[PDB]
């Protein structure tokens, strides 16, 4: 049925800081040139977050599960596609339905079934030496799935897989949201290519579907394409072959904040509402700049 | 410019000045007409009418 594939070894969690991202339209309406404010599940311009950096080849094997908490700021720096896709349910079983998304050069699969879970779910693709090329032939990440809800299946949206080469020259920011049994979607993209991790620009994010799915969702987790290795049988080594890839996550919370427009209509900049006395008072009076 | 991911408009008191449809993607905006109010300059009623 399922294989319990664990390692003794362990490292605690790392933090960081977010230094000024977090910011995207509360409501569908438009305005311009003006000043508002809003209260809506949005990320404090200050605040601190996590990282996750999961390469096992020194060597390093942690790929853990993140509580959901009432909305998730996802994002990540992949190159490869490490990262394929994710999965939900509170008891990791065939009793509660899944949302499994997974993009390729073909199309985007978005299905959503009661996929049975592994003790440690991990993509394998394999590498065909006479077509020189690398595809996916093991699945057995789940045992089976059943109770077919939804399945929403389109060309690539915003993927692009053309570089044969991008070392980290590229930003990914989108945002899951649930509530009244709405799993909302939003997806934002940034190019980006620095030295330093997190830039000093600004922009906010975009919805991207609106699948509605009723269901309690505490604790997600995502899924890692390992590839294989051709080993002799004297090798014996330690068995796990996997890529690089680090994903970015953040955090939702309600407040009140206030989002500047400019004369092309797009956010530019914006103060928060309650993160210290000075901010408070470019809320209160109307805007950005205040005198003596 | 609007971004293609929004649906409604609103500069102010909560005056829905967006107005799209379905099929063709157009803005605008919405205010109240000029409109004026009125008032009267009488002479005298005893001297005319
Ligand atoms: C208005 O004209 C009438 C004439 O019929 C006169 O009796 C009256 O005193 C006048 N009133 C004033 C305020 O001039």
């Amino acid at each position: 049925q399922c294989v319990n594939l664990t390692t003794r070894t362990q490292l605690p969690p790392a933090y960081t800081n977010s230094f000024t991202r977090g910011v995207y339209y509360p409501d569908k309406v438009f305005r311009s040139s003006v000043l508002h404010s809003t209260q809506d599940l949005f990320l404090p311009f200050f605040s601190n977050v996590t990282w996750f950096h999961a390469i096992h080849v020194t060597k390093r094997f942690d790929n853990p599960v993140l509580p959901f908490n009432d909305g998730v700021y996802f994002a990540s720096t992949e190159k490869s596609n490490i990262i394929r896709g994710w999965i939900f349910g509170t008891t990791l079983d065939s009793k509660t339905q899944s949302l499994l998304i997974v993009n390729n050069a073909t199309n985007v699969v978005i299905k959503v079934c009661e996929f049975q879970f592994c003790n440690d779910p991990f993509l394998g693709v394999y590498y065909h030496k006479n077509n020189k090329s690398w595809m996916e032939s093991e699945f057995r990440v789940y045992s089976s799935a059943n109770n077919c809800t939804f399945e929403y299946v389109s060309q690539p949206f915003l993927m692009d897989l053309e570089g044969k080469q991008g070392n980290f020259k590229n930003l990914r920011e989108f945002v899951f949201k649930n509530i009244d049994g709405y799993f909302k979607i939003y997806s934002k993209h940034t190019p980006i290519n620095l030295v330093r991790d997190l830039p000093q620009g600004f922009s906010a994010l975009e919805p991207l579907v609106d699948l509605p799915i009723g269901i309690n969702i505490t604790r997600f987790q995502t899924l890692l394409a390992l590839h294989r290795s051709y080993l002799t049988p004297g090798d014996s080594s330690s068995g796990w072959t996997a890529g690089a890839a680090a994903y970015y996550v953040g955090y939702l919370q309600p407040r009140t904040f206030l989002l500047k427009y400019n004369e092309n209509g797009t956010i530019t900049d914006a103060v928060d509402c309650a993160l210290d006395p000075l901010s408070e008072t470019k809320c209160t009076l109307k805007s950005f700049t205040v005198e003596k | 410019k609007f971004l293609p991911f929004q649906q409604f408009g609103r500069d102010i008191a909560d005056t829905t000045d967006a107005v799209r449809d379905p099929q063709t993607l157009e803005i605008l905006d919405i205010t109240p007409c000029s409109f004026g109010g009125v008032s009267v300059i009488t002479p005298g009623t005893n001297t005319s009418n």
